[PDB]
């Protein structure tokens, strides 16, 4: 079969695009940032970077660090750095610096995405140039609404109507290396509920359909409520219920996946250390007898 | 004429919308960016109506000028 | 303010169609029964019908009693009467360049169809009901439907649509939980009845913990839900102003039989208030 | 014969279509979201066949 964990990914070297996804409160950050983490210390030779367009900037929050526009390394660690960005600002700034624009462009699907888009990677080469040193992999903490990446679609709609170009020509560069599974995967993100695992299919087919490789699931917030010494709440034992109820049918459905079964601590998970602890489990696997004191310690703490 | 005037209006308030609701956390924020997208759906109402009333100001104008020449 | 309960709809005499509908596993069929039941008691003089299309054939699991095709008068009550009922099976029966591609076509049909059964049923009885209460489908648009034989049906859907749009004569209830995805999937929803020209006027938030007020103040982990569930609240409070939006309690595990569903669908009329209400719902569980 | 298939497609993806609304999609998702992925195959062949169709009548109007 093949692992329920995320060994061979953050253990590749091979990848120089990875992308964290999650709609609707199932873990994405910690996620994007346990990754980042987990290849960073697994591949200390390499140079790591997470950044988030995230809105809520929350990279600063999970690190009880303070990132931002400049790309700066994490604290206590000699890899990986991070960047939060909000790339409609970058964008508006260009228009500014630079209504009729918004007649043909505004319409257009992924024109503004692959715009805001460019403008990252521009913004991110500038890190590297300045810096005078240059990044390995990114992880992209991915925004939870919205269609980031429906612009690789542009490409086909493009050269359609140019029978009836520098920007057609970028996207065409940067699909190409999207396109390639040894260079860039997407990971889903998702907790074991109806309602996420739809919106996890729904997005599983959407990247399919730009032909961006999707390998990966991570089931957050699982509780495990038979292996748990507590056993106390009748409530988090009728959840874990459904939780497993869906597992088996996600197992079903995913076979040739990597799906990645998370415990759920309860309340926050943050600063390097804990994130650190917990990143552990995207590795090898949690196993809630063997494994289970290092929740109970991550949450007795909180 | 006024209704392209209005229409560019619009589909430039809507982008406006659009790009700030952007930048606001829909699970920090809820109420208030569920709303900005009721704006938005409605926008894009006005604008669709916008559209077609132009596109038929087009048949109502072009129904003039057939009119004139093999009218006769 | 707005009651933050159902009573209004519950006393009420106008209403011939009530729609229950809910998304992703949030309470829709306990709901359904639940105001089914409410309905019932508060007005023994109508009879009433709960009917329902999802698949999971679940009003039989809720009272624990076996409905099918044949509205049958629930157990223990002399005003509700259930009917489940698979409407593919029945349009399947009856029988796609030009239909199987419109929308609301294969819904108008299947709907028609769904109605010529219930008339059916009254007939034959000799009985008639008051006010249905339909369980819709979890998944669909069992209503988009409303937007010689085709004049014929084009004449039923405008028959029928001029029912829907009387906010006197029928009204839709949207259930959910205190959680992003489902409330986001509920506006939706809210939306696109709206669309339609169908009353909404109420959405019934099941699942609530009301952890601070709880004796056993036990799980660490239901309480930090709790502060989810009620963060969401507080949005939902501010959106949905004109609303009445009932905030159920979690009875954790299952309710099914009429017993129960009754003791529990009383929080729908009188909102549910944790720290005298407690016990009920702790009497519930702790038989379970 | 192109008529022919795309009417077979057209026929099997609406029999595919309601026998998936008799199916519990929360109490079987697993199934239920197979059929699903099945359907959206059958839309994109008949939209192939449909396409090809048209374009076979550009191809028989040339000559
Ligand atoms: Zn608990």
């Amino acid at each position: 079969t093949v692992e329920p964990n995320l060994h061979s990914l953050i253990t590749s070297t091979t990848h120089k695009w990875i992308f964290v996804g999650g709609k609707g409160g199932v873990g994405k950050t910690t996620s994007s940032c346990s990754i980042a983490i987990q290849m960073a210390l697994s591949q200390p030779n390499k140079q790591f970077l997470l950044i988030s367009t995230d809105p809520a900037h929350n990279l600063s929050d999970a690190f009880g660090e303070k990132f931002g526009k400049d790309a700066r390394k994490v604290t206590g660690m000699n890899n990986l750095s991070c960047m939060e960005i909000d790339p409609s600002a970058a964008l508006k700034d260009m228009n500014d610096m630079a209504g009729a624009l918004a007649d043909l462009t505004g319409s257009i699907p992924g024109i503004d995405e692959a715009l805001s888009f460019m403008e990252v990677m521009k913004h991110i080469k500038r890190q590297e140039q300045g810096e005078g040193e240059t990044f390995d992999t990114v992880i992209f903490d991915t925004a939870p609404t919205g269609h980031t990446l429906r612009f690789l679609q542009l490409p086909n709609t493009l050269s359609k109507l140019l029978e009836k170009n520098e920007l057609k020509a970028n996207v065409e560069t940067i699909r190409q290396q999207f396109t390639d599974p040894d260079l860039t995967t997407f990971v889903c993100v998702c907790i074991s509920e109806f309602l996420s695992l739809y919106e996890t299919e729904r997005l599983i087919q959407e990247l399919i359909s730009y032909d961006m490789d999707v390998n990966s699931i991570i089931v957050n917030q699982l509780l495990f409520a038979e292996n748990d010494q507590e056993h106390n709440c009748k409530r988090c034992q009728a959840r874990w219920k459904m939780q497993k109820k869906y597992l088996d049918q996600i197992d079903e459905l995913y076979e040739d996946f990597h799906v990645v079964k998370m415990p759920l601590c309860a309340g926050e998970i943050r600063g390097l250390n804990n994130l650190t602890k917990f990143s552990q489990f995207l590795n090898k696997e949690y196993n809630p007898i063997t494994d289970g004191k290092v929740i109970y310690e991550l949450e007795d703490k909180e | 004429n006024e209704l392209s005037k209005k229409y560019l209006a619009k589909v430039k308030e809507r982008h406006e919308l659009k790009e700030f609701n952007n930048s606001i956390s829909a699970q920090d924020n809820y109420a208030k960016w569920t709303k900005n997208n009721r704006k938005l759906d409605s926008l894009d109402k006005e604008i669709n109506n916008l559209k077609d009333e132009i596109q038929s100001e087009n048949k109502a104008f072009q129904a003039h000028l057939h009119k004139l020449e093999h009218h006769h």
